[PDB]
RNA sequence: AUAGUAUAUCGGUAGGGGAGCAUUCCAGCGACGUAGAAGGGAAAAGGGCGACUUUUUCUGGAGUUUCUGGAAAAGCAAAUGUAGGUAUAAGUAACGAUAAAGGGGGCGAGAACCCCCCUCGCCGAAAGACCAAGGUUUCCUGAUCAACGCUAAUCGGAUCAGGGUUAGUCGGGGCCUAAGGAUAAGCCGAAUGGCGAUUCCGAUGGAAGAACCGGUUAAUAUUCCGGUACUGAUAC
RNA sequence: UGAGGGUAGGGGUGAAAGGCUAAUCAAACUUGGAGAUAGCUCGUACUCCCCGAAAUGCAUUUAGGUGCAGCCUGUUGGAU
RNA sequence: UACCGUGAGGGAAAGGUGAAAAGAACCUCGAAAGAGGAGUGCAAUAGACCCUGAACCCGUCUGCCUACAAGCGGUAGGAGCGCCAGGUGUGACUGCGUGCCUUUUGCAUAAUGAACCUACGAGUUACUGUUUGUGGCAAGGUUAAUUGUUA
RNA sequence: UAAGGGCAGACGGUGGAUGCCUAGGCUCUCGGAGGCGAAGAAGGACGUGAUAAGCUGCGAAAAGCUGCGGGAAUCGGCACAUACGAAUUGAUCCGCAGAUAUCCGAAUGGGGCAACCCGUCAGGCCCCUGACACAUGAAUUCAUGAGCGAACGCGGGGAACUGAAACAUCUCAUUACCCGUAGGAGAAGAAAACAAAAGUGAUUCCCUCAGUAGUGGCGAGCGAACGGGGAU
């Protein structure tokens, strides 16, 4: 069966990637709590 | 202090008189290899190498090296060539070793746990 | 600064091999330990790379070896003084090599 | 369906009673001397009955 | 408990009261320990009663402790209680489409399963061939069989090392714009901000710049080589 | 049917089943207020000694909760 | 961090050889994995998952009992046998005996709860009162913030 | 008698409790300090070694370059092995000042799916490649700002569960939370003030006054000031 999960490089820098995440005001917030915790994952951009 | 020293010494000089041969971290499962030990205990060596030669269960070649090796210490230990109708093994026992954990799926996304067992084996032989 | 350094004569002050002299072969400055020549001998059991059992030093925590006095025989403490600083053997107040 | 309660060391060491490895039924070649299964050739020698089975190299 | 040995009294849930033991650490006076401390195994003996204590011996190989007072992370049998380990059901269910296997050689300690050969069987608008998405070295070769592979394995999409992807034209990108997005001048609005062009971005579409057949490697091939074409710039 | 866009939680979307909104829907998920509240259920660990109940009355948005009385116990003073 | 999630986000486990690597040359059995020796070392039953090394759970050996016997598995008696001078292991045969917890008027209850072991796990502290045991001062008792000296 | 079983002991297996230990935590005291950034930050990507996965350091000058002061025999990081070298003409190491410092990121020449693509302008080499400049907004070419980051401050907005043994006034609470913006602190601050014929004179903070005067479906609750003693 058809599941939840289907890939599309497009699609994922689009909604999570990190010009997004810069373009407004709450992903920079996003941005900041992730940064003060250490991540080494920022966003989805890190991993490819 | 010299006490472990003095300890030690006493079970080394009685290590001089007994003939064994072990095997450790078989990967093989110590029940299934227990029928096999019951099999040749208190038995003449010369005729427990063909039964265990001859043998239907897959444990038994494992074995069959091991006490080949025991004899080869016997005549180490005693500066003499084995006769025949000699010796016989007079102890054997198997013991659990450490478990490898696996899994294995299961319907509806559960996952159960397999267990790949070892054991231990160790022969003594006497005249 | 270390009370001893490569070349220098020092006598063994503790341990089995206690009482006897040698001359300084290297020092581990990291570990505090050097290496005195014809003391601590051991057997290392070496692969052939043609093997066998072969002697070598093994290193002695610095602080058992003391450097041995210039006139006397006998192993000393020491100081520095400016007459640089150099080393000189408090037992006697020579200057050290 | 499911056990009420897990059994005694006792019961499961009565039940194994009759687990037991099957003994071979061996016997001595009387050419090679060496032990073989009964009603086979000889892996050793290559022989049966007296007569030459499996000539080996 | 009363009287100072005598008289009485001593079954107990909720519950009230009294008196103690052990544990961690601190102060003080002091002790023990490589001629063997703590911890762990075994044995013996004690206590108005008990919580507990003491001694001997094996292991162990460096810390331990009496008494008086002081302070608490100060005691488990059960909470469908939590972590770690190990059992029972049990050598039981099961080993994942009923397309199928048999023989002879080979390497090898070892072969139902690996390699080669002969036969048999299954798919064949596919279970064959070429791309896209997605994956990211799984591709080829040597070594290895611990783990992984629902069996074994000399084999593998496994482990380690080495190697392997070649473009003027192919696919992109460079050019253009759609939905939508970001904006300019302006408009709106506690703040954060919301809107707003013919502007810009943005292919899944449009381009007036153009290549196809064959062969070679263990692994690349309109890319390398052969043959035959085409398209921009640039200098005379 | 492919690619890329858009609508976001009392909101969306619905040829309307309270259907669907990432295996979650008569109000998603995540973090915070936060150890919400639970007159309810379950659980509550060393020792010995002395004493030892109640399951009634009244009142109560009260009835399997609680306040006061009644009945237990410590200390203290009186005899009753 | 690994791992889980489209994402915001959630989020582990895991310390110790020995004074010193002196980290086991060489031999024997094995195709080699594994061991037996040798050697190093105070110690290898300190040998790499290595200080100590408990329980649940799992083996081998020795002693006694057990194939006419029927219930929470013990308790109180009681021969015989085996070991080391009257102690210890076992237990023929006999009497009595329906676990434990919690909740209930009342539970062997066919009401609740737990596989077992080891470890973890639940009336604490602050402030303000009140009663009381013990003290200081007493027709009086007591300082708070803060200040001085010393260190 | 024992196919098997029961109990006890001896010796082992497994497992990793306990004892001992520490390399890391927890709560504080005293002193200082309280920022970094367009001269490009925080945080990253990619590189960098005789050998080189990963960390660390560093930036195409890439485990590093140059001076000054210190110091004295070892050194080429964690970190081994092998290999080649450095150094008493003073290596490594420490303190101070310099040199270099790719790409992204406020990111600022234009775009963009972060670490990429595409330009104009002036110079110099030769289809390409160097080395400059080129955002916007508020002031007068010039000067300035932007972004990030503990808590404490001041402003703009602002819940509910909960308590009232129900609940709407009330409470929780001018809290949580969101947003803006300073400083080493900030805010306040020099009487159109308190008091009561007796007086004190700016602000802030501590001890009292006091659970008092009051307030309140006069319920649950909430709760001063005057005056006095201090710091300054
Ligand atoms: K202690
Ligand atoms: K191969
Ligand atoms: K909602
Ligand atoms: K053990
Ligand atoms: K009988
Ligand atoms: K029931
Ligand atoms: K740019
Ligand atoms: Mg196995
Ligand atoms: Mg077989
Ligand atoms: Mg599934
Ligand atoms: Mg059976
Ligand atoms: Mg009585
Ligand atoms: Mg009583
Ligand atoms: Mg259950
Ligand atoms: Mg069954
Ligand atoms: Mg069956
Ligand atoms: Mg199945
Ligand atoms: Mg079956
Ligand atoms: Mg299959
Ligand atoms: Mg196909
Ligand atoms: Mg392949
Ligand atoms: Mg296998
Ligand atoms: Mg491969
Ligand atoms: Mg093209
Ligand atoms: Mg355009
Ligand atoms: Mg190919
Ligand atoms: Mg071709
Ligand atoms: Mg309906
Ligand atoms: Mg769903
Ligand atoms: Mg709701
Ligand atoms: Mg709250
Ligand atoms: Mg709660
Ligand atoms: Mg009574
Ligand atoms: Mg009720
Ligand atoms: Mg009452
Ligand atoms: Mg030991
Ligand atoms: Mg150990
Ligand atoms: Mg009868
Ligand atoms: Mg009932
Ligand atoms: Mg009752
Ligand atoms: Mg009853
Ligand atoms: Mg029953
Ligand atoms: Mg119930
Ligand atoms: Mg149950
Ligand atoms: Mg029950
Ligand atoms: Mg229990
Ligand atoms: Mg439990
Ligand atoms: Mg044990
Ligand atoms: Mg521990
Ligand atoms: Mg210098
Ligand atoms: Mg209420
Ligand atoms: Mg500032
Ligand atoms: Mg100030
Ligand atoms: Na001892
Ligand atoms: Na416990
Ligand atoms: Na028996
Ligand atoms: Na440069
Ligand atoms: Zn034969």
């Amino acid at each position: 069966m058809k599941r939840t999960y289907q890939p599309s490089n497009r699609k994922r820098l689009n909604k999570h990637g990190f010009r997004s995440r810069m373009a407004t005001a709450n992903g920079r917030r996003v941005l900041a709590a992730r940064r003060a915790k250490g991540r080494a994952k920022l966003t989805v951009s890190d991993e490819f | 202090g010299a006490r472990k020293h003095n300890s030690a010494e006493a079970r080394k000089e009685a290590l001089k008189q007994m003939y064994f041969a072990k095997l450790r971290n078989v990967p093989t499962s110590p029940r299934k290899m227990r029928l096999v030990a019951d099999m040749i205990r208190g038995m003449e060596v010369n005729r427990a190498l063909g039964v265990l030669k001859f043998s239907n269960k897959e444990a038994s070649a494992r074995v069959e090296k091991l006490l080949r090796s025991a004899v080869a210490n016997w005549e180490e230990k005693n500066e003499r060539k084995a006769e025949e109708g000699e010796l016989f093994v007079s102890r054997i026992c198997v013991d659990g070793a450490s478990t490898l954990k696996r899994l294995r799926p299961a319907p509806q996304g559960r996952g159960y746990r397999i267990r790949k067992r070892s054991n231990h084996v160790t022969i003594y032989v006497d005249t | 600064k270390l009370h001893i350094k490569k070349g220098d004569t020092v006598m063994v002050i503790s341990g089995e091999d206690k009482g006897h002299s040698g001359r300084v072969l290297e020092v581990l400055v990291k570990e505090q330990r050097a290496i005195v020549e014809g003391l601590n001998m051991i057997k290392k059991h070496a692969k052939p790379s043609q093997g066998g059992i072969i002697s070598k030093e093994a290193p002695i925590h610095i602080s058992n070896l003391n450097v041995v006095d210039p006139k006397t025989g006998k192993a000393t403490r020491i100081g520095r003084r400016l007459n640089k600083l150099v080393r000189y053997a408090k037992k006697s107040g020579e200057e050290i090599k | 369906a499911h056990p009420k309660r897990r059994q005694s060391k006792t019961r499961t060491a009565k039940r194994r009673t009759h687990d037991k490895a099957v003994m071979p039924t061996l016997a001595k070649c009387p050419n090679c001397g060496a032990w073989h299964i009964y009603h086979t050739v000889c892996g050793d020698c290559g022989y049966y009955r007296g007569k030459l089975a499996i000539e080996k190299e």
